[PDB]
């Protein structure tokens, strides 16, 4: 009876979701026809969760498909497992937003905005009782960091005792996909900070060396990169589709893992990633998948965990297995190095366990990291947000479309405060 | 829907474009009657049935080239009406296409815009095409370019401009007319893409090892450029770049849009079988100074902001594994206040070669357009081919007879000058 | 019940999953590589057979491979322990 909304905007989310799909919908046996064609019986239990029942067998997904392009809608329905979703929640503009926050958020953001929240409350009345909203997108465009933040600003209004997840990406120290990513990402964080209810942040070059130095893959292109992220969010919602011996909803999490309002940016990473030519050579036990969970390098964000403390962790096993043994793994881990943790609050790591694991997998687990180290990631972006603003570069873009100059001393503001407040927690 | 309207301006222009469309109806099959034996829509109209017509106008006050597209092989394609022809040439004078006989045919000029714009449902921007060393493509384009910012306000307009060389340039007032053809070019065009003749020319006699070429392979591979600009539209690709995106990832002031551009792969086809094209080995090849497309060394000045745009079967790590090593590189140098400066789009359809032209098949193609603070040297060595010229006041009694006044050149110089103080103010370290 | 029109296609040109942009190595696996994408083996050694199969005749090339590949045999040989049996 628990349900989540996904929304999808812009070229990330909307490539980062229908891979999502693909995944979940593949995990409950749902063929690309829409009907179901899986082996197990308990996949049907918890189905209305990310699904709605129609007429002759066939389910759809719970998703809302929003951009301000036509051209990411076509590629979603033209690929696999693309003819599933309700052609009535593709909802989509036509002028385009051409990555500019200014034009997501005030101008050709306003006239959508109408639009996809005429969805969002289809699809939330006619459900039993919200568990929360998932919304995944980036924050250096501007088809879905401006847009984007603009709904969720929306929806918690609407809807304030209700959960939020947020899976965005940020830009990237070592290389860079659009110019004017700082400008971006620093007014999306501004508008996360109060609106979303828990934000897990992911990097692409995280994701790379992922792809590259972990799993031994020659030419990982972005469906790769989308697969390895659509594998976490099932990991998030694992308890709630399936039984376990010890359950734990999304706002379980929430509690343990925010221990002050503002500190609700996280990092995620999946447990059991090898090549091909280490299947074998593999001996998965509980053991080995928690040598790879607190591995720095199998975290997906870009911000290396070794450099501050762990105010808050979380890992949402699933599969069979022994809960003293992930429990003596779990008191390891914060008596070998304590140094690594915060020492005003006991038993950091949060446990959970999910009964069924994911599809040819015996067992996997996802980890949830709430590091005082992500204060790195925000503050280079601040320090190429700093240097363009200076010169006042690339600003008459943003200040012609009604967002004057008012906004983004006050942008980057909350990003220095919000730096500012996890480096006095490493203290 | 996406589309784009190209507008064609004097002699330069009908030939640019003549190699310019005879690319396109090959990269989707259309056949040169207009029938075609989804992704058309953006520079061909579905007319009735089994017919696409160009979204196109050809006008030209001379009327010797437009009459050899209409008897030429492209008599099927075109529209007879949409193509404009004239009386008279303006004949290297600003003031003729500007003030006596341009004023004439841009009536019928913008007529056609009307009915190119209500048949396209979402205009998405304007490729007006041109070269300021002649009077059609500079007094005809700056007329036509103060009608069409009137009339369609905050719609993109590309502009692909031929200006003169320091060395190799054909006509005695291309100065007169280049200066004068700036008062308009700063203030209306929203992005503008310099092009050189003699750059081209260095292009043709290394890259393509041909020895002795003409107009004709320049428009052929100025037209890789343009169809590689707009390929995103076209086809779909990781990571699609719109003619919107160029406009504001580009540009980091109002008055600084010019942009230089380049293009990776240029090899024969008897240098295809021996050389190994890589996404690495192509990326350091498209930031060569030979390879530019304009005589400027970008050594002399910093790279504002760059555009990569790649074809083909280019993966997204390896033009981030290829960016990482031209960051770490210290020839080139970007402004200190830029950190993020490039901009990278991906598309999938390797670049369709034409039958009979000297480039040959390449997987990969890289087309790097990047606004640079070197490009203050092709205005100011233009600023010193005129005021050299304009002392002693020679070539002047024929403008000043054709309407324009004598204080025009004072207005277009001094505001020539302000260009020159704006590249430099912006690229002071602080 | 009501009159049954569909919609034209109109859409930007679509490529296959073949496609190196596209192509996905872990699709339906649930974050593991799929098979027939098996990891680049080291230096890429080439066997002599290969060689000797699409020749002709055993060449010179051939003849100083395979000497080269028995005297790295015969450096691999130890004259106190056999494969697989003990001292002597
Ligand atoms: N790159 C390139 N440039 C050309 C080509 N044809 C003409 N040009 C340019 O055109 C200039 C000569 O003046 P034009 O622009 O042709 O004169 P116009 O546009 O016909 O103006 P009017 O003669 O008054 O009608 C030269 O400096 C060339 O740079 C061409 O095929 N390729
Ligand atoms: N994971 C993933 N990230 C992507 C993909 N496509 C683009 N991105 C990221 O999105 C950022 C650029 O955002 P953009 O494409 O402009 O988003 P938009 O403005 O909403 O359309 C880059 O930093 C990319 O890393 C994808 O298919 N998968
Ligand atoms: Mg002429």
């Amino acid at each position: 009876m628990r349900e989540i909304v996904h929304i999808q905007g812009g070229q990330c989310g909307n490539q980062i979701g229908a891979k999502f799909w693909e995944v979940v919908s593949d995990e409950h046996g749902i063929d690309p026809t829409g009907t179901y064609h899986g082996d197990s019986d308990l996949q049907l239990e918890r189905i209305n969760v990310y699904f709605n029942e129609a007429t002759g067998g066939r389910y759809v997904p719970r998703a809302i498909l929003m951009d301000l392009e036509p051209g990411t809608m076509d590629s979603v329905r033209s690929g696999p497992y693309g003819q599933i979703f309700r052609p009535d929640n593709f909802v989509f503009g036509q002028t385009g937003a051409g990555n500019n926050w200014a034009k997501g958020h005030y101008t050709e953001g306003a006239e959508l905005i109408d639009s996809v929240l005429d969805v969002v409350r289809k699809e939330a009345e006619s459900c039993d009782c919200l568990q929360g909203f998932q919304v995944c997108h980036s924050l250096g465009g501007g088809t879905g960091s401006g847009m984007g933040t603009l709904l969720i600003s929306k929806i918690r209004e609407e809807y304030p005792d209700r959960m939020m997840l947020t899976f965005s990406v940020v830009p990237s120290p070592k290389v860079s996909d659009t110019v004017v990513e700082p400008y971006n990402a620093t007014l999306s964080v501004h508008q996360l900070v109060e609106n979303a209810d828990e934000c897990m942040v992911l990097d692409n070059e995280a994701l790379y060396d992922i792809c590259f130095r972990t799993l031994k893959l020659t030419t990982p292109t972005f469906g790769d990169l989308n697969h390895l992220i659509s594998a976490v969010m099932s990991g998030i919602t694992c308890c709630l589709r399936f039984p376990g011996q010890l359950n734990a909803d999304l706002r379980k999490l929430a509690v343990n893992l925010i221990p002050f309002p503002r500190l609700h940016f996280f990092m995620v990473g999946f447990t059991p990633l090898t090549s091909r030519g280490s299947q074998q050579y593999r001996a998965l036990t509980v053991p080995e998948l928690t040598q790879q969970m607190w591995d720095a390098k199998n975290m997906m964000c870009a911000a290396d965990p070794r450099h501050g403390r762990y105010l808050t962790a979380s890992a949402l096993f699933r599969g069979r297995m022994s809960t003293k043994e992930v429990d003596e793994q779990m008191l390891n881990v914060q008596n070998k190095n304590s140094s690594y943790f915060v020492e005003w609050i006991p038993n950091n790591v949060k446990s959970s366990v999910c009964d069924i694991p994911p599809k040819g997998l015996k067992m996997s687990a996802t980890f949830i990291g709430n590091s005082t180290a992500i204060q790195e990631m925000f503050k280079r972006v601040s320090e190429q947000f700093t240097a363009m603003f200076r010169r006042k570069a690339f600003l008459h873009w943003y200040t012609g479309e009604g967002m004057d100059e008012m906004e983004f001393t006050e942008a980057e503001s909350n990003m220095n405060d919000l730096v500012s407040e996890y480096q006095q927690y490493q203290d | 829907m996406r589309e784009v309207i190209s507008i064609h301006i004097g002699q330069a222009g009908i030939q640019v474009g003549n190699a310019c469309w005879e690319l396109y109806c090959l990269e989707h099959g259309i056949q040169p009657d207009g029938q075609m034996p989804d992704a058309f829509n953006t520079f061909f109209s579905e007319t009735g049935a089994g017919k696409h017509v160009p979204r196109c106008i050809f006008l030209d006050l001379e009327p010797t080239v437009v009459d050899e597209v209409r008897t030429g092989t492209y008599r099927q394609l075109f529209h007879p009406e949409q193509l404009i022809s004239g009386k008279e040439d303006a004949a290297n004078n600003f003031a003729r296409g500007h003030y006596t006989i341009g004023k004439e045919i841009v009536d019928l000029a913008l007529d056609r815009i009307r009915k190119l714009a209500d048949n396209c449902t979402g205009l998405q921007g304007f490729l007006v095409f041109n070269a300021v060393g002649g009077g059609t493509g500079s007094g005809l384009g700056s007329l036509l370019l103060e009608r069409l910012s009137v009339d369609y306000g905050k719609k993109s307009k590309l502009g692909f401009t031929v200006y003169p060389s320091p060395q190799v340039s054909t006509a005695v007032v291309e100065p007169y007319n280049s200066v004068l053809s700036t008062h308009s070019l700063l203030e209306h065009t929203d992005v503008a893409v310099m092009l050189d003749n003699e750059a081209i020319y260095d292009i043709c006699r290394r890259s393509l090892d041909i020895e002795r070429p003409t107009y004709t392979n320049l428009n052929r591979l100025i037209a890789q450029v343009i169809s590689s600009l707009t390929a995103s539209l076209r086809f779909d690709g990781a990571l699609n770049v719109d003619i919107t995106e160029f406009q504001t990832n580009l540009v980091p002031y109002p008055r600084i849009h010019f942009m230089l551009s380049s293009y990776a792969p240029i090899i024969s086809a008897e240098k295809a079988y021996h050389e190994q094209l890589s996404v690495a080995e192509i990326t350091n090849a498209a930031f060569e100074p030979a390879s530019m497309m304009v005589k400027c060394d970008p050594r002399h000045g910093k790279y504002m902001a760059c555009c990569l745009m790649y074809r083909g079967d280019v993966v997204p790590k390896d033009v981030n594994a290829s960016v990482a090593t031209i960051k770490t590189k210290r020839t080139i140098q970007f402004v200190d206040w830029c950190p993020t400066g490039f901009k990278c789009g991906i598309n999938y359809q390797p670049p369709t070669v034409v039958p009979g032209g000297d480039l040959a098949k390449v997987q990969r193609a890289v087309c790097m357009i990047s606004n640079s603070t070197a490009i203050g040297e092709i205005f100011s060595r233009l600023d010193h081919k005129f005021d050299l010229m304009y002392a002693k006041r020679a070539f002047v009694h024929w403008y000043v007879g054709e309407g324009m006044e004598e204080g025009e050149f004072s207005e277009a110089r001094e505001d020539l000058a302000a260009l020159e103080k704006d590249f430099e103010e912006v690229g002071a370290e602080s | 019940m009501f009159r049954q029109e569909e919609q034209p296609k109109t859409g930007v040109r679509q490529f296959g999953t073949h496609t190196t942009g596209k192509v996905d190595h872990m699709l339906g696996t649930h974050a593991t590589v799929r098979p027939e994408y098996k990891d680049p083996p080291p230096k890429r050694t080439v066997p002599t057979s290969q060689l000797e199969a699409v020749r002709n005749i055993e060449t010179q090339y051939i003849k100083a491979r395979k000497a080269a590949e028995d005297a790295r045999e015969r450096q691999g040989t130890s004259h106190l322990y056999a494969a697989g049996k003990g001292w002597g």
